[PDB]
């Protein structure tokens, strides 16, 4: 899940 | 030793570079004490109605068309803004040392609990015992006006203004700060964290910056430390008494749904 929270995380 | 003081010093400029309005720059507006023009005061319904084209809310209609209940205007206008801190969060977590070589899932579990803590260490920051800095300190929300919206509304800020009060009474500055946000981010009690001890390390190393920078920057308030710890279990009190608040107003309000982030953030948390 939170694959928001894991996108915010990979930049 | 020196290194300790190198990191704290790295955390602070990534601290400032990081959130745009500092605690300087709040006490600097709250006490009049800068060249701007003095915030717009939303200290009642007409007030707010004034002063609410300066809140920064970006959406479909313009906030004075989201709702005919003000409560829930205000409602929105909280929420954008809690979705650009956890922006705001994320970033001065990458650059935390150590944080970006933990298993991601690790990283995504500690901002995961960590972020409403830090929001709320740091709201205190634009907080006085009147009221709250809002909209990149051009605005100023009285605490009475927050206490007149009806219930549920009602009691959502309370706590945070009761905190508030207590922990800038510890007089903090900036570079204080960015250590004690780092260490909260590093706890390594959160639910479900799958490898704990780097981040004990971590924690523990930060723990160690911590006490050196109070020790330097506060030589004569005794056990600062200590009060300070004390300081991160309230925050654990204080969120887990507004998700219960969340949680009424999704039981109770019609169509009260949430930003899919914070929705994320809250979901089986706890
Ligand atoms: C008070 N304030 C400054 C920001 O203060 C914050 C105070 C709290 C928060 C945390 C945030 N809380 C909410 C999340 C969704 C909807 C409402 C809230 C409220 O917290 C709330 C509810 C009812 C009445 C008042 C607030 C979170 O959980 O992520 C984030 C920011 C405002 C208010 C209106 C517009 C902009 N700036």
């Amino acid at each position: 899940p939170n694959p928001i929270l894991a996108r915010l995380l990979r930049a | 030793s020196a290194d300790l003081r190198a990191l704290a010093k790295h955390l602070y400029d990534s601290y400032i570079k990081s959130f745009p309005l500092t605690k300087a720059k709040a006490r600097a507006i709250l006490t009049g004490k800068t060249t701007d023009k003095s915030p717009f005061v939303i200290y009642d319904m007409n007030s707010l109605m004034m002063g609410e084209d300066k809140i920064k809310f970006k959406h479909i209609t313009p906030l004075q068309e989201q709702s005919k209940e003000v409560a829930i205007r205000i409602f929105q206008g909280c929420q954008f803004r809690s979705v650009e801190a956890v922006q705001e969060i994320t970033e001065y977590a990458k650059s935390i040392p150590g944080f970006v070589n933990l298993d991601l899932n690790d990283q995504v579990t500690l901002l995961k609990y960590g972020v409403h803590e830090i929001i709320y260490t740091m709201l205190a920051s634009l907080m006085n015992k009147d009221g709250v800095l809002i909209s990149e300190g051009q605005g100023f929300m009285t605490r009475e006006f927050l206490k007149s919206l009806r219930k549920p509304f009602g009691d959502f800020m309370e706590p945070k203004f009761e905190f508030a009060v207590k922990f800038n009474a510890l007089e903090l500055d900036d570079s204080d700060l960015a250590i004690f946000i780092a260490v909260i981010i590093l706890s390594g009690d959160r639910p479900g964290l799958l490898n704990v001890k780097p981040i004990e390390d971590i924690q523990d190393n930060l723990l160690q910056a911590l006490e050196l920078q109070l020790k330097l920057n506060h030589p004569e308030s005794s056990q600062l430390f200590a009060k300070l710890l004390q300081k991160m279990t309230d925050l654990r009190q204080i969120v887990t008494e507004h998700v219960q608040l969340l949680q009424v107003i999704k039981k109770t309000e019609t169509d009260m749904s949430l930003h899919p982030l914070l929705q994320e953030i809250y979901k089986d948390l706890y």
